[PDB]
């Protein structure tokens, strides 16, 4: 399946597009925030009425906000994630073209360069079990109240 | 967003279809063209059981020979381990012995072992009776499906059945 190598290319473009409509959002949200906190300071003195809608209004603001950046925090893992796995992919192309040479025909210096890519996919493996390992202490740090 | 990680392992000979059951596992798909696992390689596929959602790291090994000393790096750190064999490849059977060994030697000494005889699909080449897979089995206390990845025949139940072993032992 080379199937999977198109998948993942637009799996990222899909991923860079919400990326970038997040940040967007969150730009205004601030800008919005800024707002909404100078009118109850500057209108120490307006109707309770509308000063609890605008304490209101930025409660809803705040969640918004909470959920937007946990969505961008998932996503950005998740760059890297598919980062990794096309070098890796890379790696292993490379390496199935050494080993499908007949090794009568391959050098000493062909041969410790076959070892060295595989000594590089073992550790871009390793790379990927560490992102996965990084989520494990989030989740463990997030529950920390 | 997931409750538990669990770490996984399949292991045992060369093209028995280690490669191929974690594919069904993880994307209901087959895939008849052999491509040879290099080194190690693991594929994530959350799951919910008893009302948990349950983060499974399955870890894929070379089963050549010449990917053994990176293999062997990758038992301490498994929960749960399947042993693949082909039902009709009577020498990847009796190297089941061999691959206990392994985990015997380089693995935590509490971990859950899973045997499954896979490429049940293809009784007509069968080699290896289900008894004898029965009968190991037995012999070390673990249990046993007969699996094929082609047709869809209990690969989802091996992998939940493993992963319900290991969370019944978490706290
Ligand atoms: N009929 C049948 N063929 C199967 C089944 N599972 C795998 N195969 C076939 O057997 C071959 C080996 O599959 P594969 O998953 O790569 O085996 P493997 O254990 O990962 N080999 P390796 O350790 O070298 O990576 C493939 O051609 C695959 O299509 C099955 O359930 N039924
Ligand atoms: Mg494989």
């Amino acid at each position: 399946m080379k199937e999977e190598e198109m998948k993942r290319f637009c799996k990222a473009q899909t991923i860079q597009r919400r990326l970038n409509e997040i940040e967007a959002a969150l730009r205004e949200l601030e800008a919005e925030g800024v707002k909404l906190e100078l009118a109850l300071r500057r209108q120490s003195s307006s109707p309770e009425q509308q000063k609890k809608l605008w304490v209101g209004q930025l409660l809803q603001l705040a969640d918004k906000k909470n959920s937007l950046v946990a969505e961008e925090a998932e996503l950005m893992i998740t760059v890297q994630e598919l980062n990794l796995e096309e070098k890796q992919w890379q790696l292993d192309q490379e390496l199935r073209g050494y080993m499908n040479r007949e090794e009568n025909l391959k050098t000493a210096a062909d041969r410790q360069a076959e070892d060295q890519v595989l000594r590089k996919l073992v550790d871009l493996v390793n790379q990927r079990d560490a992102l996965i390992r990084f989520q494990e202490e989030r989740r463990l740090s997030e529950l920390a109240l | 967003t997931y409750d538990l990680l669990f770490k996984l392992l399949l292991i045992g000979d060369s093209g028995v279809g280690k490669t191929c059951v974690l594919f069904r596992f993880s994307d209901d798909a087959f895939n008849t063209t052999f491509i040879s696992t290099i080194g190690i390689d693991f594929k994530i596929k959350t799951v919910e059981l008893q009302g948990k959602k349950i983060k499974l790291q399955i870890w894929d090994t070379a089963g050549q020979e010449r990917f053994h000393t990176i293999t062997t790096s990758y038992y301490r750190g498994a929960m749960g381990i399947m042993l693949v064999y082909d039902i009709t490849n009577g020498k990847s059977f009796e190297n089941i012995s061999k691959w206990l060994r392994n985990i015997d030697e380089h693995a935590n000494e509490d971990v859950e072992r899973m045997l499954l005889g896979n490429k049940c699909d293809m009784d007509d080449k069968r080699v290896v009776p289900k008894g004898k897979g029965e009968q190991i089995a037995r012999e070390h206390g673990i249990r046993f499906f007969e699996t094929s990845a082609k047709a869809n025949i209990n690969i989802e139940k091996a992998f939940l059945t493993l992963a319900e072993d290991i969370l019944r032992k978490t706290p």
